[PDB]
């Protein structure tokens, strides 16, 4: 029952995120090397990985159907607004439930609890990101639910700062009626139980934990000292 | 503020 344009939209955003997301994660190898022992020594690696997440991410918005045709300041203030919640949303790809870490073939790109602890955040603002991949995992989501809840999260319409919402929104409405149509007729009971809500719902957990994420980002990167290991572009998106 | 590395990622 997938129209002809729906199957197009998914064909393009699996083609988007294919050529930018490695699952080999080769790239990881030209990051400043992690370390495992200023206290902070995962900083450095983090923060390349967060950076290099955040040209993905840019790389995967740009092929999102009609993104490219709304304003520059429109497309800059979705994408810094949705950069930290796309990145927790595709790290799910490399999330595992097994032992509750993000693994990226080796293990020393492997990251768990301690290691972000290494790059600042606190234990307690560390455990609800995790509860959120647990969550996410269990939706065992189609690579095509997948890319279309990254790409509704990019163009939502409410982000503040945003000048024709209702451009934004019409794109997003067709993303949206894309994942329900999707759903009712490619994923088979019972997994498909309320799932486009669950989704739904996973972004706006997404706002809470970019609210309390991006105050830790405010509050380490406020020290010059911290600010120094980050990386020119997350400075720039992210804040400086 | 600007945002030519963003911008340029977005080309
Ligand atoms: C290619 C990919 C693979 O699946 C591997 C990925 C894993 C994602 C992870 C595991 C490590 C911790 C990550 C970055 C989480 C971070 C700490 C949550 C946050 C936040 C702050 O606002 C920004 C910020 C604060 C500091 C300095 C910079 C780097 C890092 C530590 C994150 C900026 C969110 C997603 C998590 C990212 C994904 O893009």
């Amino acid at each position: 029952k997938l129209s002809e344009e729906q199957q197009h939209i998914i064909a393009i955003l699996l083609d988007a995120h294919h050529k930018t997301y490695d699952p080999t994660y080769a790239d990881f190898r030209d990051f400043r090397p992690p370390v495992r022992m200023s206290p902070l020594s995962m900083l450095p690696h983090l923060a390349d990985l967060v950076s290099y997440s955040i040209q993905k991410v840019i790389g995967f918005a740009k092929m999102i159907p009609g993104f490219r045709d709304l304003t520059s300041d429109d497309q800059i203030v979705l994408l810094k607004s949705s950069a930290i919640e796309v990145i927790m949303l595709r790290s799910n790809q490399s999330f595992t439930m097994d032992d509750m870490s993000w693994d990226c073939g080796s293990q020393d790109y492997k990251y768990d609890v301690t290691d972000v602890s290494k790059a600042g955040h606190t234990l307690e603002l560390i455990e609800p990101l995790i509860k959120f991949q647990v969550g996410l995992k269990k939706l065992n989501l189609h690579e095509e639910e997948h890319v279309l809840l990254m790409a509704i999260c990019i163009v939502s319409p409410d982000r503040p700062g945003v000048q024709d919402a209702k451009l934004v929104e019409a794109i997003q409405d067709r993303l949206s009626n894309t994942l329900q149509t999707y759903i009712r007729c490619r994923h088979p009971p019972p997994g498909s139980h309320q799932l486009y809500a669950k989704m739904i719902q996973k972004l706006a957990d997404l706002r809470s934990l970019n609210e309390e994420h991006s105050k830790q980002y405010r509050s380490l990167s406020f020290q010059p000292e911290n600010s120094m290991k980050l990386t020119p572009l997350v400075l720039e998106v992210f804040g400086n | 503020k600007n945002h030519p590395m963003l911008m340029n990622l977005l080309k």
